[PDB]
């Protein structure tokens, strides 16, 4: 799980 | 964009659901608790009994160090075993009693190497060889499978019973059946709200489904009674009077039981007299217009009782306001706004007087176990009458402001169930394990004079201690990590029994194999008890701290060392973790870990407690509550809607909700609500028409009251306490309470905000 | 005569003087011997007399406020009388109009010296009995005691409040009338309380209760509980005695009524089955290896509780004496209770002290119930917190009193310096007491300066007894006494003829065995034997150095005797009984009238033969002949002796005969006049049936520098003879 930060 | 908590439960309910688990495997990792599966032993013990934050241990101190993944586990000892699952054994050694290694004393499972022959069991925990006892020996077979093994228990299943041999006992005799003493405070306060006719009334009804084994035709637990206000009166009820007896004994202070023979009677045999007594305390204290009350006195009255009677017990003591007359335990107002950063906020949680904990202890040594049904309508002090029932083992049921009309259902369905609770008596659970790491902290209702017995006046289904261990010294990849818990305790029947729980975990020194063996809900139960029990002991920012850079220092390594690399600007989560940032949130946001704007600390005080003594199931649940939509519910024909996420946004103007923790359960209603609803479950034909002070249970209704009924009853299935309804009417009506279950909002920080706050510190640690 | 003078001034006014014409002077009166005292019984017996219903009428002056009486001179046609006691004019109240030397009040006739008035106070309270129950005992004793229990109970007065407490390991105060449940309150045996503790803790207010109800009302439910009690559950390990507490059931008792019903008639019975084991009040161990204290113990030190247990009922002693109430104590176990320790709750409250064996006794039972005796009226012949007051003449000074009582403390022109006994008072609290309550009050006489005026004729002294009789009335009862003045110098004679030799002797047996307690020890002996020789010497008819000549007046000669009797007597020589024991009879002998106290100090005993009616005869072995039967008449025991031929005819069979009916009679005489006195005195004496070499003809020949030792009368004449002569 991946999460890219905005 | 997150692998968000439904999902991640629903999908595992996919892939696992409805298939049976065998555990037969090591270190294998079993479904989440929020799924359903059947299980059968075949060697490890069920995930029932007891879950792991990792089902693979680091190989090295300094491994561990570096993830920083609290190794522990989830014990539950007694966990109701499902009816379509096979039922724990009961091994009986004979005279000599069960067999153990000679060192490390673990009893004979299926952890132990059998040698030469068979004539010689190597212990799997400290590798020590032992005599297989006469008695015991048989011959090995093909690879010392010894031709023993599927036919008994202890060498082919992961859990099941020893009869404990007679120096197991105290004083090397046999234990005798404990008793239930009933003490119900009778000052004005439960006079009025007719409370103490309630309990009277109503005990004459459930007196009779006291526990009693299936071998024996009537119960050994004997009864007894008292009633108290800055004084107590004891009642002698000997099967062979025709009116009931009653002392009164005004010397609080030095407290003592004017009886022996009359008080702790069989409840069958002196039935007639026992009733007799309960239709009339009622009345007797009627006019009563006693307001101060005392409590020290009353648990020291049934321990002292029990110690006399020379067995164990359990109080069921029912009290309803902060005891302020002078005696021992005289409880103060004493609510300061010490908190934030006070560092002296630790205080709140702790009980008054030292009194207490002494009680407590003396409780333990006697074991008498004492279980307290709180009606507080102002400030009790949690702190302190929850403290004796904590270490005791037993369980505080907390009532606020108690009404008649609404309250009697809730409270009747916990001391029915709390009557009815499967319970052993004066236990100690020792967790023993194989070379290189042991237990070395716990959390539970639980009491420890030294740093290996863990004493439990009383135990039940719903009790589970959380274990931390700790390397020692080295794993082998190769042996991996066991686990044996042990409980020896006495029966409701007077038997000396243990109950037994092995499990074979792996070992690695790859730090990849640590993270895929965790488990989220593991984790989280634990951290929960581990801050929750600090916070008696350093400032709750400082907890907070600990919490969050522990969270972000293992995403750290796991992303230096295992993930496979990826840009900066992402952040990268095991499957293992996926949800943590999520539920890890929501301990932060909690309101033990929070603060003074509302929520008193009473109320803080009871949380504190209640999650110490939770297992995995019940913690993952308090902490992130089941949001179902009920207005798109499909009629009769229902199975439980599928749950959506906690947060406000999936709520709509037109829906109505069923929001439950375990503890609460909220019934909200948007204002653009379906009248057509509103009708066939209220009864009532608007929104505007319901009225939320009347939260009482709604009946009538063919397709939906019913359909709606159902689900209320499936959610409060598998948990022990009987949740507190709550309507709640959309726009600015009580709602502001609701708000808070919805955990992935604001109300702390958003669900979001953490995530962005975890990345922050994880960029920190540059790498 | 002046032994009708006596006997008659007796029956009058309840009073006997060692002297009955006092010495002008203190000087020849200290050297007389004997001093001036007198055995006082405020309740004696006068059914002759109506209790005029009215106030008393008394002295204008503050310091004096004597009651109207005979010896007080009217002046009828101005209305006023004055007082003798210090001369004060007083007028008479205004219903007295009338009066007039031919139509006097009653008050003012002689035959009236000694009246009974009619107070009429206000609050007529209702008599409240407080049962104190002992639970360590065999159910047959526990039932026997229920049973007397049941007996008084129903005696009692519908408006009498009752309370019951039941102890044992612990103690229990009863909540009665409290139907369907029946409670009580529960205390440790092990700790004290004070009155005020105690009435917060039972929850009672201050100054009817839960605790102490109408006889009328209560009746049942007590009835009830008393039938269903049963003996202290807690099992007694084998070596160990029970967990009594009684010292703290009694502390509890007394404080219950402390804070209900303080000042106002009350008594507190307390039964005991055996010794106080768990204090305060403890008596003894609770292991049977060690004896209960004995007389030799406690003089050689080795008797650790006395002291402490002691202490614990002086105090408690006190406190009810000092609140107005009576304390009882029915000890029946066949060993020791612990009375000495206890004594001074009956003894200073007028309480009762009776021992027994076991409550299952006929000899308990009996005494038990004499307990209650009602008078003419139905009404108990019980009188509550009495107070005695005594005036005396300006010549004469009170200087004490010994018996049941205790000191008011009230200073006065009548109180002397030098005090015996009780004194520094000229008022007496007596919270309990019959009319057979006899107390012996000490005089001095004043007028010092030698040869002063003899004038004014009589000295006089007057007696008021203020109490709450059993019927609720209020009541003062009034005694005005006056013996003449003599001058010693001219009169020695008219002097030495009052004496009263009886009176005398107790008076001083009184004195020698309340200093028999005191830190006085065997010096009692001597000084009583000092006194012995020295009224000889001065009353007796000799020639100096010559003892054959040494003679006595018929007015003294039985002194001599009787003290011979006292010295030997189980009232100073304790080391043949029990401490207990001791303290039973010293108990009964303080109380005592003049011819009760006699026979204590000289038993009689009469004879009885086919030849000739029954004759008293000599406390000596020669009384004791083979065809003579014995019945000797102690206080405490009535013993009947057959001789050695009359054992024989007895124990042949005689009896049966119709031959020998005479015999049977003879056998049967002194059987019968024994059976009038078991039930005529109050403690029913124990009774023994002998014989010639029985077993217990024990009983009979005991009873049969200091002055001398265990001897025999006449020895004891003779070197009391020769001292007297030189
Ligand atoms: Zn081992
Ligand atoms: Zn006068």
């Amino acid at each position: 799980t991946t999460i890219p930060m905005d | 964009a997150m692998g968000s908590p439904i999902q991640v439960i629903e999908n595992d309910r996919a892939s696992r659901g409805g298939q049976v688990y065998a555990t037969n495997t090591r270190g294998q990792i079993p479904p989440l608790v929020t799924t359903d599966c059947m299980i059968q032993d075949q060697g490890n013990a069920s995930p029932r009994f007891i879950r792991c934050t990792t089902y693979c241990f680091p190989c090295t101190s300094d491994m561990a160090k570096q993830a920083q993944i609290p190794l522990a586990a989830v014990i539950k000892p007694f966990a109701t075993i499902p009816s379509n699952e096979s039922p724990l054994y009961l091994v009986n050694h004979g005279e000599s009693g069960p067999v153990r290694c000679n060192r490390c004393k673990a009893y004979m499972c299926p952890f132990m190497q059998f040698i030469e022959g068979g004539r010689r069991y190597q212990c799997g925990f400290c590798n020590c060889v032992n005599d297989v006892p006469p008695f015991y020996f048989q011959h090995l077979d093909h690879i010392g499978r010894r031709l023993d093994h599927y036919e008994k228990p202890e060498l082919s299943l992961g859990s099941y019973e020893y009869v404990a041999t007679l120096d197991y006992c105290r004083k090397s005799k046999p234990p005798n059946p404990p008793a239930f003493i009933f003490m119900i405070d009778v000052s004005y306060s439960n006079i009025k709200n007719g409370l103490v006719k309630l309990i009277c009334e109503e005990l004459k009804t459930m007196l009779e489904k006291i526990p009693k084994e299936e071998q024996e035709e009537t119960s050994a637990i004997r009864v007894g009674f008292i009633t108290y206000n800055k004084v107590l009166h004891f009642f002698n009820v000997k099967s062979n009077l025709a009116q009931p007896q009653m002392m009164v004994v005004t010397d609080v202070g030095e407290v003592f039981v004017p009886l022996l023979d009359g008080f702790l009677v069989n409840y069958q045999e002196s039935q007639s007299v026992i009733h007799n007594l309960l239709d009339q305390i009622p009345d007797m204290f009627a006019d009563s217009n006693e307001n101060e009350t005392v409590f020290a006195p009353v648990i020291q009255a049934g321990m002292e009782a029990l110690k006399a009677a020379d067995c164990p017990g359990k109080l069921f003591i029912f009290h309803s306001s902060l005891p302020t007359a002078e005696a021992p335990g005289k409880l103060k107002n004493r609510d300061d706004k010490k908190l934030v950063n006070t560092d002296k906020e630790k205080i709140l949680f702790q009980p008054q007087t030292n009194v207490y904990d002494s009680l407590a202890k003396d409780c333990v040594a006697h074991g008498c176990s004492v279980t307290l049904f709180l009606f507080p309508s102002q400030y009790v002090d949690v702190a302190s009458l929850g403290l004796v029932p904590q270490l005791t083992g037993g369980t505080l049921y907390k009532y606020n402001n108690f009404q008649m009309h609404l309250d009697r259902q809730q409270f009747l369905n916990d001391l029915r169930n709390d009557i009815e609770k499967k319970i052993g008596f004066d236990a100690i659970m020792r967790v023993r394990t194989s070379t290189g790491f042991r237990a070395t902290d716990f959390f539970g209702g639980i009491l420890m004079n030294n740093t290996t017995d863990v004493e439990m006046a009383a135990i039940d289904c719903d009790k589970a201690v959380t274990v931390e261990f700790k390397h020692d010294d080295k794993l082998s990849e190769d042996s991996g990590a066991l686990i044996q818990c042990a409980v020896l305790y006495t029966t409701i029947s007077g038997q000396r029994r243990l109950r037994i729980h092995n499990l074979g975990l792996n070992c690695s020194s790859q730090l990849a194999d640590l993270y895929k063996s965790c488990e989220t809900d593991a984790l989280i139960n634990f951290f929960a008890k581990s801050a929750f029990k600090a916070v008696l002991h350093q400032p709750l920012k400082v907890i907070r701290e600990i919490l969050v850079n522990q969270t972000a220092h293992m995403l750290a390594c796991y992303r230096k060392n295992c993930a496979s690399p990826s840009a900066a600007s992402q952040l990268i989560l095991p499957d293992s973790m996926k949800v943590l940032p999520v539920y890890m949130n929501c301990l932060l946001k909690n309101c033990v870990l929070l603060s003074r704007p509302e929520i008193s600390t009473d109320e803080r005080a009871y949380q504190r407690q209640l999650v110490m003594t939770m297992g995995v199931a019940d913690s993952q649940l308090f902490f992130y509550p089941q949001l179902l939509p009920i207005h798109t519910l499909d009629v009769k024909s229902t199975m439980l809607p599928a749950a959506v996420r906690c947060s406000e946004s999936r709520l709509s103007e037109e829906g109505i909700f069923l929001l439950a923790n375990g503890l609460h359960m909220f019934l909200w209603l948007g204002v653009s609500s379906p009248p057509e609803l509103i009708q066939g479950i209220f009864n009532v034909p608007s929104f505007a028409h319901i009225n939320t002070d009347m939260t009482l249970l709604p009946e009538v209704g063919n397709p939906y009251s019913q359909q709606l009924r159902m689900i209320m009853g499936i959610i409060q299935q598998k948990r022990p306490y009987s949740m507190k309804l709550t309507i709640v009417k959309q726009r600015e009506q009580p709602e502001m309470v609701f708000r808070q279950f919805l955990v992935e909002d604001k109300g702390g920080s958003s669900y979001v905000d953490f995530l962005c706050c975890v990345h922050k510190e994880i960029c920190q640690l540059l790498n | 005569t002046y032994l009708e003078f006596i006997q008659q001034n007796e029956e009058r006014d309840g009073v006997r003087f060692s002297w009955n014409v006092w010495p002008s002077s203190r000087l020849e009166a200290t050297r007389m011997v004997v001093p001036v005292a007198a055995l006082f019984t405020p309740l004696k017996e006068r059914p002759d007399l109506p209790p005029i219903q009215y106030e008393p009428v008394l002295c204008s002056r503050t310091t004096c406020r004597a009651v109207l009486n005979p010896l007080c001179q009217v002046d009828y046609r101005a209305k006023l009388w004055a007082c003798n006691f210090c001369y004060q004019r007083n007028q008479f109240p205004p219903s007295y109009a009338g009066i007039s030397e031919l139509n006097q009040p009653a008050e003012l006739l002689p035959q009236f010296s000694s009246i009974e008035y009619v107070v009429l106070r206000g609050p007529q309270m209702p008599l409240i009995f407080l049962y104190v129950v002992d639970t360590c005992m065999e159910d047959e004793d526990l039932q026997a005691l229920k049973e007397s229990m049941q007996m008084s109970l129903s005696l009692l007065p519908p408006t009498a409040l009752v309370g019951l407490i039941t102890f044992g390991r612990m103690v229990q105060v009863h909540e009665l009338g409290c139907e369907g449940i029946s409670k009580s309150y529960v205390f440790r045996g092990t700790k004290d309380l004070s009155a005020k503790q105690l009435q917060e803790m039972l929850g009672l207010s201050k100054v009817s209760n839960r605790f102490l109800q109408p006889v009328q009302k209560i009746d049942m439910n007590l009835t009830d509980l008393l039938g269903e009690l049963q003996r202290d559950p807690w099992p007694v390990p084998q070596g160990k005695r029970p967990l009594r507490s009684s010292g703290v059931a009694l502390s509890i008792a007394v404080g219950l009524l402390e804070c209900t019903f303080p000042n106002t008639g009350a008594r507190i019975m307390m039964f005991i089955g055996g010794p106080a084991t768990q204090g305060p009040g403890m008596v003894v161990g609770d292991e049977l290896k060690t004896p209960i204290r004995s007389w030799h113990d406690i003089d050689k030190d080795n008797a650790k509780y006395v002291k402490k247990g002691t202490k614990h009922f002086e105090a408690l002693a006190n406190r009810a004496a000092t609140t107005g109430h009576v304390i009882d104590i029915y000890a029946c176990a066949l060993d020791q209770t612990g009375l000495l320790e206890m004594k001074c709750c009956p003894n200073l409250t007028g309480g009762y002290m009776v021992m027994g064996d076991s409550f299952n006794t006929s000899l308990f039972k009996q005494t038990f119930q004499r307990v209650f005796t009602k008078d003419m009226h139905g009404q108990f012949k019980m009188g509550f917190g009495g107070t005695l007051e005594i005036k005396t003449s300006r010549e004469i000074k009170i200087s004490g009193a010994i018996g049941p009582c205790v000191s008011l403390n009230s200073k006065g022109p009548c109180v002397s310096e030098n005090e015996i006994g009780t004194g520094g008072t000229c008022q007496w609290k007596i919270c309990g007491l019959s009319p057979t309550t006899t107390l012996a009050i000490y005089f001095e006489v004043v007028n010092q300066h030698n040869a002063p005026i003899p004038q004014g004729g009589r000295g006089a002294i007057q007696f008021v007894t203020q109490y709450q009789h059993s019927s609720g009335q209020r009541r003062i009862r009034v005694t005005t006494i006056a013996r003449n003045w003599a001058d010693a110098q001219t009169q020695i004679q008219n002097i030495a003829a009052s004496f009263d030799q009886e009176a005398a002797a107790i008076l001083m047996a009184r004195l020698a065995i309340y200093r028999a307690e005191t830190e006085e020890g065997p010096d009692v002996l001597r000084w009583l034997d000092r006194q012995l020789i020295r009224l000889c010497q001065k009353f007796g008819e000799y020639h100096k150095d010559d003892p054959s000549s040494f003679r006595f007046s018929e007015t003294f000669s039985l002194y001599p005797q009787f003290m011979f009797h006292l010295r030997r007597s189980s009232f100073l020589q304790v080391f043949n009984n029990s401490p207990d024991e001791s303290s039973y009879y010293r108990h009964h002998f303080m109380r005592q009238d003049l011819t009760q106290s006699l026979i204590m100090i000289q038993p009689i005993l009469y004879a009885y033969s086919f030849s000739g009616p029954p004759e008293p005869v000599l406390l000596d072995s020669s009384s004791i002949l083979a065809d003579r039967i014995l019945l000797m008449d102690t206080f405490f025991q009535i013993l009947i002796y057959h001789g050695e031929t009359i054992a024989q005819w007895r124990k042949s069979g005689y009896q049966d005969m119709p031959e020998y009916e005479n015999f049977r009679h003879l056998l049967q005489a002194p059987v019968d006049d024994a059976q009038e006195i078991l039930h005529s005195r109050f403690p029913m004496p124990r009774y023994i049936d002998t014989e010639h070499g029985g077993s217990q003809a024990r009983f009979l020949l005991s009873k049969v520098p200091i002055l001398t030792d265990d001897v025999s009368l006449q020895v004891f004449m003779d070197h009391l003879k020769k001292l007297a002569v030189s």
